[PDB]
């Protein structure tokens, strides 16, 4: 009735990993199993068709296995471009439907900071937004703290999750929501990025 | 080559209906059975419905059974997903893609409740730009519901250095996203950087010139 | 050290559509040592020569082997239609390959002969418009889609095999037909070689 996948998997470049997909008899066993890859921000692409067949273009590094109750996808010579989500698929003849697995997020193992103040246009729209931009950092983990003059700010702070850029480094952005009054009335505002324990700070004033 | 383009996405009130279209090319449409799959924001994949190559046998997931109706026109090479009694759980990217080939989906965001043009303010650089070094500029697209908003640079002529960040949902209930680019500083006074912002769900097209104050 | 060609010599070689694949990395080979055992009738290569392939360092060497009658030599080429290249066996056109057609002498005894040679003469998919048939072609380094419904020995020249496809499989029917060729005096066999090269790992080297 359902296809059970491990939510994540990991490995080093050159390593070999095996992603499992368990099911039942109405889904797996009597019907073939299918394998697909989703890279960040892109549509899914066919990887393995008919249990163990690679369509044109799929590198031989990817291989499928199929048993009675389960199925597997073996990845040899792991590469960083393989960091993506992997899904298995099977048919329920009884439910008359496709069923997807939960997906396996496979992860394959200093930040640059630019700070913008609220624009005069936005001040004319009676809003004040501070924009703190982080790119090209690895590993994908940072901790950010905001300052008004010299005191911390937690109200109105909104921060994104790190995302693997095209260059396999990570990007992240942080916003401080302020009123134009808060913006003008303080001497300055500061953005603080901590990454690998090291700290980079930028400051702006009205 | 096999091309698949999804259409019909947008805002559509819950319990309203929305029909999605799928234009296919590069292969004999009538000869392939077809799929419909959806993905809720940041979620995993979920199957919706199935049509045989000819319209004959058609099957559904219990999540859409009775509400959604799958159809196609083998003389127009087109696929249809007649969604009825839409719900909040139906908010998703809907992909139309006969397995072995896949197209870029189409966003279907709930009703929802009011909205909107985004406001597009500039993120201008600084005079302190590393005299002989890298600088950075961008655009800020604030107060907007729903997704998506698309931001290009110089009508697409500028791609190197561009980071387009995920939109955030403010406490107001509107989204906000920004888009940036790193550029040499010698080229600040001599080149034109324009962001082409687009919010199709409300038809907002803004081309914004970013320059130092 | 030392690449092992022993499994090739033990038992009955499979039919072309069930070719056995031996994968080699990190060893030292003597290729003419192995070919000294057979009477070699044909030896053609692609992007390499019979001389070069016996004396280069590769990152990987793949050896497919199977029983094959000399009479169907011409069917190995992807040129022409040819049931072999379309439905049974197809080498990489990307990587350097070689193909060898050899006879096993009488004095080679550990290799047993099957009843006959078998191959797939047709692998097609009846579309669900149950009129149009779409050939199901074998991919490089892959097996035929029809290998699941065809037995490892074709029963009777002209046998048909069909499978009803579930909607996961796209629906419709998979259709295959098999053909046979009489066994020869001495068994005849085919060997397909594919080699790979790179930057820091070409460990499959000839023994010196």
């Amino acid at each position: 009735s359902v296809l059970t996948q491990s939510p994540s998997a990991s490995g080093t470049p050159g390593q070999r990993v095996t992603i499992s997909c368990s099911g039942s008899s109405s889904n797996i066993g009597n019907n073939y199993v299918y394998w697909y890859q989703q890279l960040p921000g892109t549509a899914p692409k066919l990887l393995i068709y008919w249990n163990d067949q690679r369509p044109s273009g799929v590198p031989d590094r990817f291989s499928g296995s199929k048993s009675g109750t389960s199925a597997s996808l073996a990845i040899s010579g792991l590469r960083s471009e393989d960091e993506a989500d992997y899904y298995c698929a099977a048919w329920d003849d009884s439910l008359s439907g496709a069923v997807f697995g939960g997906g396996t997020q496979l992860t394959v193992l200093a930040p640059s900071v630019t700070l913008f103040p609220p624009s005069s246009e936005e001040l004319q729209a009676n809003k004040a937004t501070l924009v703190c931009l982080i790119s090209d950092f690895y590993p994908g983990a940072v901790t950010v703290a905001w300052k008004a003059d010299s005191s911390p700010v937690k109200a109105g702070v909104e921060t994104t999750t790190p995302s693997k850029q095209s260059n396999n480094k990570y990007a992240a952005s942080s916003y401080l929501s302020l009123t134009p009054e808060q913006w003008k009335s303080h001497r300055s505002y500061s953005c603080q990025v901590t990454h690998e324990g090291s700290t980079v700070e930028k400051t702006v004033a009205p | 080559g096999v091309q698949l383009v999804e259409s019909g996405g947008g805002l559509v009130q819950p319990g309203r209906s929305l029909r999605l279209s799928c234009a296919a090319s590069g292969f004999t449409f009538s000869n392939y059975a077809m799929y419909w799959v959806r993905q809720a924001p940041g979620k995993g994949l979920e199957w919706v419905a199935l049509i045989s190559y000819d319209i004959s046998t058609d099957y559904y997931a219990d999540s859409v059974k009775g509400r959604f109706t799958i159809s196609r026109d083998n003389s127009k090479n087109t696929i249809y997903l007649q969604m009825n009694n839409l719900r909040t759980e139906d908010t998703a990217l809907y992909y139309c893609a006969g397995n072995d080939y896949w197209g870029q989906g189409t966003l279907v965001t709930v009703s929802s409740a009011s909205t909107k043009g985004p406001s597009v303010f500039p993120l201008a650089p600084s005079s302190k730009s590393t005299s002989g070094g890298t600088a950075a500029l961008g655009c800020l697209v604030k107060d907007y519901f729903p997704e998506p908003v698309t931001v290009s640079w110089n009508s697409g002529a500028l791609t190197s250095g561009v980071h387009t960040f995920p939109a955030v949902l403010q406490s107001s209930g509107l989204y906000s996203l920004s888009s940036v680019v790193t550029v040499p500083s010698s080229s600040l006074g001599t080149q034109t950087y324009i962001c082409n912002v687009n919010h199709k769900p409300s038809n907002t097209k803004v081309d914004k010139k970013v320059e130092p104050k | 050290v030392e690449c092992d060609f022993s499994p090739l010599l033990s038992g009955t070689p499979p039919q072309v559509y069930n070719f056995k694949r031996l994968v080699f990395t990190n060893c030292n080979y003597n290729l003419t040592k192995l070919l000294s055992l057979f009477s070699v009738n044909d030896f053609t290569c692609s992007q390499i020569s019979p001389a070069a392939i016996a004396s280069n360092c590769y990152s990987s060497l793949i050896l497919d082997y199977f029983s094959y009658p000399l009479s169907m030599k011409s069917d190995l080429s992807v040129s022409s239609a040819g049931p072999i290249s379309q439905f049974n066996y197809k080498q990489s056109f990307s990587n350097p390959t070689c193909l060898i057609l050899a006879t096993v002498p009488h004095n080679l005894t550990t290799i047993t002969k099957p009843l006959k040679y078998s191959y797939i003469n047709k692998c097609s998919r009846l579309l669900s418009d149950d009129r149009t048939e779409v050939p199901q072609l074998v991919n490089a380094n892959q097996y035929s889609p029809c290998v699941s419904i065809v037995p490892s020995t074709v029963w009777e020249d002209g046998d048909y095999y069909r499978k009803q496809l579930s909607p996961l499989e796209g629906g419709g029917w998979l259709v295959a037909s098999g053909s046979t060729v009489a066994m020869t005096e001495q068994l005849q066999m085919g060997f397909g070689i594919t080699v790979q090269y790179g930057t820091d790992t070409n460990s499959v080297c000839p023994k010196l």
